[PDB]
């Protein structure tokens, strides 16, 4: 079943991460007012290696999925495994999580991929 | 295992309210029609083909007509598209010569009150030495005279300067998709019936919103969607008395506009380069500009809107329809295009009725003005040149643009009265079911997932 | 040896296949009249990109060569492995299977990493 | 601790390769007048994507840190292990290998990726 | 310091009739001649 762009928006998250690869295929796509479009499509690749390099700076690179080393803070509204993606839309997901989002994304960045690498270098040469 | 670990997912469908930067796209065909690029379709993106709408299941998604920003970017785009169109044009900056006007060849009465000026002037010629005695034919919404004979001169000469429109350019409305940049979509309501605010049950998705023409006119809106079962009704705030009443047809009413007079294009040059298209003497009968609107098809239009105004002032009440209070005529008239020409009518015979809580033609006086500032500018006044042949166009009253009274007395009646004035509102009646979000593709979830060492 | 860009163009696909890091290499490079090369520059790292997310979102991501897990269809111009490699230009080739090109793009971003990672979202749990 | 962006500009390389995550991150954040920042922003993810693409064509892609199999020519100015990463700023460094950097380019995106990965397929199949 | 790669065992067929390059060029040397006249002194008043 292909629901589409966007498709599974109001299906649970468990049912939505199988329509990943769908909404990351239509997100690049390919005298005035002819400008109108370029200022436009230069802030389109500008939005997609944004979050490719973060994407990348953390312990993805891999687009889709991609495991990581942090601990889930209980903090962050505490759910339980069956209550999140067999009871919540995505939508719904990052309305709560949106005020650790930013705080998350700072233990995937510097947390894990500068100490997990360097810690690399040290295994890989002996 | 039990304890969770944060995975990251990219390609979650995910959006959140924004405003971006909207692009266009206008057929295949309508590229076709050329004639020196009519209108904005120049360097417009083609239409895609075979258009995708996404029906988003379970999804319900707020939408707000009157606090959406396609309309204050297209809006902005029409005034813009004005102005380049008009840039390349013949300025008419020596047409504020003295004119010695006099009333058109006809035969009385006194009440025929001229309207039509036979004006001659003086004018330059393609060289800078001897003069030019050559005459024209103005309305009198077009002159205005100053103080031996009557000396007119033109409306606009006291108020800004004047460029005449291109005779290769038409002012023919043509459809006109707005679609989002990549990251970004448009969401679509579904719904039967909506008022524009509020939550929508069926939400879908699509890149290019449906080919939207951009018919400038008040008081009645012309050209556009037709309402799903019963005529809607929206509003900002009903309450308010200050807010205007956008209203959806849901059967279109029939309207024919004609100009009877066979109008002669003279083309005086003003050279070197630059040449003015001047009015001719008229071929034929002295008559003027109408418009005619089935009385049976308006009877059950209007008697189909009351029925739904009942539901928001009260069950038995009286509800009754007046003309315009007054003020400027692109607001007290039914503004419009066709043909090349600005139509300008009197609505005092569509507003003209008394509702209680229980076969030929309408046909309107119409007036036409060839130096028009549309809009609200100042600064550039566009001279509308002269159409040969008679006019004859056929359109759809599709929504009107009402104000209530303040004279109150509440809880008996209502008055109602045409309205205009913002062009912006004109915008909403068609992107009421369209608004911009912009796609958010990074999410973190937990799951008994860890990576390798 | 190194022919340059473009340069096994009229050599065997095996042998273009050596190639490969040369025409990769020249593929990015880095008032009116001047918006000409501005307007072309954008289309160019567009084009970048575009080839690069689908290099991505199949099984792929490092450049250059990659193996998959579909199957060959022999409806798609049946020819053997010597007589391809060794017989055949890429631009010959691309002429023939250009027919099923987009048929074969949808098996490697939907069939693939789509199935293949959450696969083993299920094999990273354990 | 975190110096912030170019913070150990005046330390060691050993020390700089901490805070590799930190000049990443803020190396792509995120009528005329309007067009001086347009034509600058575009020279900016044209300057990304060129270093990524030379970080992709090397045996390296995910980025910060990776090995190679090219031997140190001891020509390209011979220090010590200790005598580099504890004795020498990344500045003082670019200042002498800057006649060689160019060669070393060559040495990797060539000489490495396009006969490792040519040489993988060799593997692959059996 | 341009370099031109002769491809070998390539052959290409070209149509100087229906090449796009001279459309182009044709559409910029027209241009370039009105980016230049703008600036310029106009002789409105030489038709004396
Ligand atoms: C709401 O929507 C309706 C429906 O779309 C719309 O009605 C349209 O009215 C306009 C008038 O304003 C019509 O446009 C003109 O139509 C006449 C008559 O067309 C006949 O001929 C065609 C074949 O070509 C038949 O298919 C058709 O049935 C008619 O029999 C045309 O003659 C007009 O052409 C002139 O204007 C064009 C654009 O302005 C130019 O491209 C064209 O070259 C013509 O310009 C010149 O023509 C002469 C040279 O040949 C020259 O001498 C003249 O001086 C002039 O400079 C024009 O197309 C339109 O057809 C109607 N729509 C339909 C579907 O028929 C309403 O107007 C609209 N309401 C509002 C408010 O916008
Ligand atoms: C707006 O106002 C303008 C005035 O500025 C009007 O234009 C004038 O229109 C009148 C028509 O009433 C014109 O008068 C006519 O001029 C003709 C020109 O004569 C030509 O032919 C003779 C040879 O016979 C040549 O020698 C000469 O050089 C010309 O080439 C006359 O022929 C006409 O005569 C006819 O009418 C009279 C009427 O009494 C008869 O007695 C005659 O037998 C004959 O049938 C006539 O005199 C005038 O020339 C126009 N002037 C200009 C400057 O254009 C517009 O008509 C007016 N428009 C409206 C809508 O009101
Ligand atoms: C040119 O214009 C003049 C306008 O001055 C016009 O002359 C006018 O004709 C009207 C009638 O057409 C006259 O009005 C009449 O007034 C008397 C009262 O004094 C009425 O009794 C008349 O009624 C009769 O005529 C009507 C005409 O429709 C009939 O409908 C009615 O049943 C009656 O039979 C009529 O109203 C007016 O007095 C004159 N004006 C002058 C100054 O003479 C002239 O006819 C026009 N000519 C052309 C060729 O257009
Ligand atoms: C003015 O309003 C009338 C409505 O009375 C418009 O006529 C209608 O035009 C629409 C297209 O805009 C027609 O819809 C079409 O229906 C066919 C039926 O199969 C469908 O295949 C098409 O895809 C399309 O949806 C509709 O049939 C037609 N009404 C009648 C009675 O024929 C008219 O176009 C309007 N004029 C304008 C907007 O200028
Ligand atoms: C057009 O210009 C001419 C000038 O050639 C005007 O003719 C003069 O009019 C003035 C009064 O307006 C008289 O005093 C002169 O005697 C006239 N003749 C000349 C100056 O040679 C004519 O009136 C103008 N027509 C207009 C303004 O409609
Ligand atoms: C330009 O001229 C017009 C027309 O004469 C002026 O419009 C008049 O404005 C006064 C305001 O006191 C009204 O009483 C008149 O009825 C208007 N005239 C018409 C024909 O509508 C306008 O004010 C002038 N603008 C100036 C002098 O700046
Ligand atoms: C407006 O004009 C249209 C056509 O210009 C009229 O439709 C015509 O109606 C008559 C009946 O009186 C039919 O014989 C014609 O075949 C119709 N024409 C077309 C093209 O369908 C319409 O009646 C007019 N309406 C008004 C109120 O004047
Ligand atoms: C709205 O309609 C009324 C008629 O009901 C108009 O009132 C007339 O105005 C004229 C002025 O031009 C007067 O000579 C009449 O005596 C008025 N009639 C009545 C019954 O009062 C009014 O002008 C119209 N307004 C608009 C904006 O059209
Ligand atoms: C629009 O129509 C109305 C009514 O048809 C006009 O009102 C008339 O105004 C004149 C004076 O100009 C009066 O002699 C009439 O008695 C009025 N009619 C009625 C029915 O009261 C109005 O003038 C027209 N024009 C505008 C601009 O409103
Ligand atoms: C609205 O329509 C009514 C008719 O329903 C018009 O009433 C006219 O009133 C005058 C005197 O007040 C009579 O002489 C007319 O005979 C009436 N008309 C009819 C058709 O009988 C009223 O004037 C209209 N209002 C406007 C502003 O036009
Ligand atoms: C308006 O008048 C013009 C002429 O002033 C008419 O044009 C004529 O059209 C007929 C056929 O329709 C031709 O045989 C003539 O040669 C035309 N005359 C000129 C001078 O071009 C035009 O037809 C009139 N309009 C209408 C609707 O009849
Ligand atoms: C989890 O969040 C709490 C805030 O409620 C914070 O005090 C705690 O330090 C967080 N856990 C970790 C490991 O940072
Ligand atoms: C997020 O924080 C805001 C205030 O910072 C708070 O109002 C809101 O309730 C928080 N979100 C959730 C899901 O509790
Ligand atoms: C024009 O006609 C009107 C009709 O009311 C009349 O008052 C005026 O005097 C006429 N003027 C001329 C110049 O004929
Ligand atoms: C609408 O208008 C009323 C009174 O005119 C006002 O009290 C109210 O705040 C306005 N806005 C609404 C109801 O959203
Ligand atoms: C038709 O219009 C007249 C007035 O013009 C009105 O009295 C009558 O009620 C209307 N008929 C219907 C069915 O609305
Ligand atoms: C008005 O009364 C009608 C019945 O005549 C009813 O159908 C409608 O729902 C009522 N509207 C209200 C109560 O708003
Ligand atoms: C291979 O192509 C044929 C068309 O000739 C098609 O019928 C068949 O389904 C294809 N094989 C697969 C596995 O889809
Ligand atoms: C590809 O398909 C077209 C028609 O769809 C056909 O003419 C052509 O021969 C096909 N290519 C090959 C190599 O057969
Ligand atoms: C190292 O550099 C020297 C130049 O001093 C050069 O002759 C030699 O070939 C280089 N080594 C290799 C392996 O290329
Ligand atoms: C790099 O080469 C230049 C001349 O090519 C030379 O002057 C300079 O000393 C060299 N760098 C070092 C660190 O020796």
């Amino acid at each position: 079943v292909f629901l589409g762009f966007l498709g599974a928006a109001g299906s649970t998250m468990g049912a939505a991460s199988m329509t990943l690869t769908v909404q990351a295929r239509n997100l690049l796509s390919g005298t005035v007012w002819g400008i109108k479009q370029l200022q436009a499509r230069v802030l389109a690749v500008e939005r997609y290696l944004r979050d490719q390099q973060l994407l990348g700076i953390w312990g993805c690179s891999g687009k889709l999925i991609c495991c990581t080393n942090v601990p889930w803070n209980s903090s962050w509204s505490n759910r339980n495994l069956s209550e999140i993606w067999d009871n919540m839309t995505w939508l719904q997901w990052d309305k709560e999580i949106s005020n650790y989002t930013q705080i998350i994304y700072g233990l995937l960045e510097e947390s894990q991929n500068q100490q997990e690498k360097n810690e690399q270098d040290l295994l890989a040469l002996d | 295992a039990e304890n969770l670990w944060v995975t990251v997912y990219y390609g979650v469908p995910v959006w959140k309210d924004a405003e971006t930067t909207l692009f266009c796209a206008s057929d295949a065909k309508a590229y076709e029609t050329e004639k020196h690029n009519v209108w904005a379709t120049h360097a417009c993106v083609p239409t895609d083909p075979n258009p995708q709408e996404i029906h988003l299941e379970n999804v319900t998604e707020e939408f707000n007509m009157w606090k959406n920003n396609m309309v204050e970017q297209m809006h902005t785009d029409i005034i813009s598209l004005w102005d380049q169109s008009l840039k390349p044009c013949v300025k008419l900056t020596p047409l504020c010569v003295t004119l010695q006007c006099t009333n058109v060849t006809n035969n009385i009465t006194d009440d025929m009150r001229g309207e039509l000026k036979n004006c001659s002037f003086n004018m330059t010629t393609e060289l800078r030495d001897k003069k030019q005695k050559v005459y024209s034919l103005f309305y009198r919404l077009d002159v205005v005279q100053i103080n031996s004979n009557k000396e007119y001169r033109l409306i606009n000469c006291n108020t800004s300067a004047i460029t005449q429109a291109c005779p290769k350019v038409s002012f023919e409305p043509i459809p006109i998709h707005y679609c989002a940049p990549a990251g970004f979509a448009i969401l679509k309501c579904k719904d039967k019936k909506f008022n524009g605010t509020g939550p929508c049950p069926s939400v879908s998705t699509v890149q290019c919103t449906h080919g939207i023409k951009p018919v400038v006119s008040t008081q009645l809106l012309l050209n556009g969607s037709l309402a799903e079962e019963e005529v809607m009704i929206r509003s900002e705030n009903i309450t308010n008395n200050a807010k205007n009443i956008l209203v959806q047809f849901n059967t279109p009413v029939q309207i024919n506009c004609t100009r009877p007079n066979n109008n002669t294009r003279k083309s005086i040059r003003i050279g070197p380069g630059q040449a003015f298209y001047a009015t001719g003497d008229i071929i034929g009968d002295i008559r003027q500009a109408h418009c005619n609107v089935s009385k049976a098809t308006w009877n059950e239009t209007l008697g189909k809107v009351v029925k739904q105004l009942r539901k928001h002032f009260g069950n038995n009440t009286i509800i009754r329809f007046a003309n315009s209070s007054g003020g400027d005529l692109e607001v007290t008239t039914h503004s419009f295009n066709c043909g090349g020409e600005f139509f300008y009518c009197n609505t005092s015979g569509l507003f003209n009725s008394t509702w209680i809580s229980n076969n030929d033609s309408i046909t309107l006086p119409c007036r036409i003005k060839q130096i028009i500032n549309m809009w609200q500018r100042i600064g550039q006044a566009m001279y509308a040149p002269p159409i040969q042949g008679v006019i004859r166009c056929v359109s759809n009253i599709t929504g009107l643009i009402l104000t209530r009274d303040g004279g109150s007395t509440n809880s008996t009646t209502e008055t109602f009265r045409p309205g205009g004035g913002d062009m912006r509102d004109n915008w909403r009646s068609e992107l009421y079911k369209y608004k911009v979000v912009k796609i958010e593709p990074l999410g973190v979830a937990p799951t008994r997932c860890k990576r390798r060492v």
